[PDB]
RNA sequence: UCCAUGGAUCUCCGAUCGGGAAACCGUAUCCAAGCUCCGUGGCUAGUCUGCGCUCUUUGGACUUUGAAAACUUAGCGAACU
RNA sequence: UAUUCCUCAAUGACCGAUAGCGUACAAGUACCGUGAGGGAAAGGUGAAAAGAACCCUAUGACGGGAGUGCAAUAGAGAACCU
RNA sequence: UCAGUCAAUCUACGCAGAGUGAAUCGGUCCCUAAGGAAACCCCGAAAGGGCUGCCGUCCGAUGGGUACACGAAAGUGACGA
């Protein structure tokens, strides 16, 4: 060969011969030519940048031909508060009203057990739910659990949480959840970046080259 | 055929045979439901119920028969969950779209619809899942704050938002110097 | 009173190829002479080929 | 103890068939037949430490066993393993032995059908192979 | 000693009897490594150790004497 | 002239070897039906 | 010799630790606990203590359910005649 | 209530070596086919081997005598009753 | 005795015994092509079909390799008539 391509823009690639995965002909009148390699072509050419046309090429996988170009441009005291205007507790989104676990074996408990994790949630992974805070929603809120003896009502700027007003997120999917559940289960002196793109009509070495962006 | 049978089976060598007592097995077996499902993509979504059916296509004159199918209208969506506040993607067909209309939701869906009507193990897993979530939510509490400290806090909010903007400039440019 | 160390195994773990740690981009730096234009392929000293044909004409 | 070596054997039973040589006198290496399992440091590490040889080295080959087929019908023997060592110092084997003499009066029925130089040797090594 | 086997078990791929890239083998024990480079290594804490003790001065032997001595 | 069998031992046990018949279901179904008539070659 | 009961040894594929032209190849699983022997380090030096692996006991971490004629219950479902 | 991959015992106006299972006998064997697959043949000396020492003629006894045995054309080497 | 286009003393025929020696030869081993398959994801009355990549695994010579192991924004191995 007079001139092989750049070796950082070659790829092999085979030939269908029209046959699809199946095996069977469905482009009629294809197979038996020449060998080829398939050439990388920048394609989008979205990067901003000025270069100069090294060479002028062949490529046999398209009817037109490629260019060469090299780049040479691109603790403090928080607002304690005591003071409570009414309490708001969550016990009937349940639908039914039942005391708290920790014992006879129970089918909510089988069912937890058989669908558990090989080996409270209210926060990292999801966080607290809007609806709590449905009734008023530009309020600022603090959640807490229920405790059986009567709690304090000392509250700082950390516990405190308001959704502001840009929120008034992800989305799981219903089959492939429960595996996610499971744990997942300038350069120097030496150097020059260089790509390739189709060449135009009157288009010769050492000539320039824009790529523009918005403005 | 025998599918409460072959999802038994299942969950026992997942929990263990001496972890259940006779009576917690026969409660067991009032739960996992034992439906006629056949079909592949029934088992990967929520269906509520509706099956393919097979039979005859007729001719108008000449009575000539040649089987066919029904299919049932399944849609591919997304619908939104209160305690996990997004969107689950599921493919649900009108039929289970319009009982969960009736519900209040999918969340509600869930909770109403008992274990032998879930049809699918994915339908236990996911109703337990929900129903976990709601029994934490269960014992939770939220306090309401005066106008007074409204705007106190506010002002806090503000004073250690400016002061974290601060600092992270201060540390970007001493970095960088 | 041997001082010499023993060959070792190799291990058996999957190992990257080297097209996976190339950075992705359109770009590639290649060697660049300032004067001189860009060759597609740079051999060096340690750059042997065919020694399984040369070993068959040998034996032949 | 175990701290000695991973595969320390205490009680070896690898059976060794030895294959009469040809000649009694000046004998440079001998054959014999063992079990397809065995390896050559296996047959070199028995032969120097239970009967004392100076093995210097193993050559083995595998054989299968003789079979016999009727149409149907099929009897066999069990494959085997062939050994060559090479002694370090030519041995010798006494006549007198039985049965030495046998042997060699039967294997010379089937077979019925001067000039020296100087710094010439005498018992030269006979050792065949690779 | 001739002994009764199946005739169809001559059908068995042995690699006497086989392309000269077929490899069976005969079930013996490993002593090394395989390189890179086709070659191999032999680890020598995997080599047997025979421990024979010194059988000079024994005064049993293989048969037991079965001279009428008593009942 | 050329006749049909033109022998390849790696062909054959690529072809009709026991782990090419125990990879799909129909030659699993043909172990089976060999074993159940009591044939000395189940596979090739 | 033989019989009854209980023991010691008990290769490989099918097959399931990974690969595979079935009867072959490669394989010290991993991590806490407490014990004899082992070697090495450090003290003011005597029933002084502190570091390791190899192999042993007891647990728990990963997974290996599994075959089979007809009967049963389901899905799809012909054509000759 | 249904069936028999299985076990134990019993019965037959069921068959009797071209019959009865494909196989009374080392048969899913030999053999045919790339493969799925197709698929045989072949029972009997005598009560007991006492299976014919010895002689003659041929290269060689399976022959002619002799002898064993009730009987030897009852004298065979996967085969000798009629 | 059978087979050999024999009446054969001979033999690729019957009985018995013996014979194939490797750091370098040919394989095993490492690496991949065409191709095959698992996992994840997608589709489907069941059985199954697709997908092999954006982060991704195991095999597969008719080809590329011959005196450690680990890593790579370095070169290359590297090829027509
Ligand atoms: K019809
Ligand atoms: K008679
Ligand atoms: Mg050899
Ligand atoms: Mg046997
Ligand atoms: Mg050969
Ligand atoms: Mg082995
Ligand atoms: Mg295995
Ligand atoms: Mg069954
Ligand atoms: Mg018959
Ligand atoms: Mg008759
Ligand atoms: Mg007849
Ligand atoms: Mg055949
Ligand atoms: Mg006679
Ligand atoms: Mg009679
Ligand atoms: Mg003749
Ligand atoms: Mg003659
Ligand atoms: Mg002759
Ligand atoms: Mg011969
Ligand atoms: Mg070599
Ligand atoms: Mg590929
Ligand atoms: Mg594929
Ligand atoms: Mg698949
Ligand atoms: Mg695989
Ligand atoms: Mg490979
Ligand atoms: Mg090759
Ligand atoms: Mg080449």
């Amino acid at each position: 060969g007079r001139a092989r391509a750049l070796r950082q823009f070659t790829l092999s690639t085979g030939k269908s011969a029209g046959r699809n995965s199946s095996g069977r002909i469905t482009v009629f009148h294809r197979g038996g030519g020449s060998k080829r390699l398939l050439r990388r072509i920048d394609l989008k050419r979205s990067t901003s940048s000025m270069g100069i046309v090294e060479s002028i090429e062949y490529d046999p996988n398209r009817s037109s031909q490629i260019a060469l170009v090299r780049w040479i441009k691109g603790k403090i005291l928080e607002p304690t508060t005591n003071t409570i205007s009414g309490l708001f507790s969550f016990s009937f989104l349940p639908g039914k009203v039942d005391k708290r676990k920790v014992t006879k074996t129970l089918v909510k408990d089988v069912f937890f057990s058989a669908f558990s994790s090989p080996k409270l949630a209210f926060a990292s992974s999801f966080d607290f739910p809007r609806i709590p805070v449905a009734g008023v929603s530009t309020a600022f809120f603090a959640p807490r659990m229920r405790q059986k003896v009567r709690g304090k009502s000392t509250f700082s700027l950390y516990e405190v949480q308001k959704w502001r007003t840009h929120s008034i997120k992800a989305g799981l999917s219903w089959q492939s959840f429960r595996r996610q559940d499971t744990l997942g289960l300038a350069c120097k002196v030496d150097r020059a970046p260089v790509t390739y793109i189709i060449a135009s009509h009157q288009l010769e070495a050492g000539k320039m080259v824009m790529n523009c962006d918005w403005s | 055929a025998f599918r409460g049978k072959e999802m038994m089976k299942k969950l026992v060598k997942k929990v263990g045979a001496e972890n259940i007592t006779p009576e917690l097995k026969e409660k067991l077996k009032a739960c996992v439901p034992d439906t006629k499902v056949v079909m592949g993509r029934a088992k990967r979504g929520l269906y509520a119920g509706r099956h393919i059916q097979y039979g005859n296509r007729v001719s108008e004159d000449g009575g000539n028969k040649s089987r066919r199918c029904w299919k049932p209208n399944v849609q591919e969506k997304r619908l939104f969950s209160y305690i996990f506040d997004s969107h689950i993607k599921v493919k649900v067909t009108t039929h289970a779209l319009r009982c969960i209309d009736k519900a209040g939701g999918i969340d509600e869906y869930l909770l109403k619809t008992p274990y032998q009507k879930m049809d699918t193990e994915m339908g236990l897993y996911w109703k337990t899942k929900v129903e976990a979530r709601y029994a934490e939510l269960g014992q939770m509490e939220v306090a309401f704050f005066n106008p007074e400290d409204e705007a106190k806090l506010e002002q806090g909010f503000k004073d250690l938002n400016i002061a974290k903007k601060d600092a992270r400039r201060e540390a970007r440019r001493t970095f960088r110097k | 009173t041997d001082t010499r160390l023993p060959k070792r195994r190799p291990m058996a773990h999957p190992k990257k190829k080297r097209f996976k740690l190339k950075p992705p981009g359109p770009y590639a730096y290649v060697q660049y002479t300032p004067g001189e234009p860009i060759a597609s392929n740079n051999p060096n000293k340690g750059s042997v080929k065919r020694r399984n044909a040369k070993k068959r004409i040998g034996q032949r | 103890g175990s701290r000695l070596g991973r595969r320390v054997v205490h009680f070896a039973n690898l059976p060794i068939k030895l294959l009469m040589p040809t000649k009694l006198t000046n004998i440079h290496e001998f054959a014999l037949r063992t079990i397809p399992s065995a390896t050559k440091i296996e047959i070199k590490r028995v032969l120097e430490s239970l009967y004392g040889f100076e093995v210097e080295k193993v050559n083995t080959l595998n054989m299968d066993g003789k079979k016999k087929k009727r149409g149907g019908l099929l009897i066999a023997k069990a494959d085997y393993k062939k050994a060559y060592v090479t002694l370090k110092n030519p041995l010798s084997i006494s006549g007198d032995l039985f049965p030495v003499k046998f042997i060699e009066e039967d294997r010379k029925s089937k077979v019925k059908g001067k000039k020296s130089h100087w710094l010439d040797q005498k018992e030269r090594r006979e050792v065949g192979g690779y | 000693s001739f002994r009764r086997k199946r005739a169809s078990s001559l059908d068995i791929l042995s690699p006497k009897r086989a392309p000269r890239d077929f490899y069976k083998g005969k079930n013996c024990k490993p002593t090394g490594f395989h390189t890179k480079k086709g070659g191999y290594v032999v680890q020598p804490d995997k080599l047997p150790n025979y421990v024979i003790p010194d059988l000079t001065g024994f005064k049993l032997k293989p048969y037991v004497s079965q001279c009428p001595i008593e009942v | 002239p050329k006749r049909t069998f033109q022998p390849s031992t790696i062909r054959r046990k690529r072809n009709h070897g026991f782990f090419a018949r125990k990879a799909t279901k129909g030659g699993r179904r043909v172990i089976a039906r060999r074993i159940a008539k009591g044939r000395h070659r189940v596979t090739a």
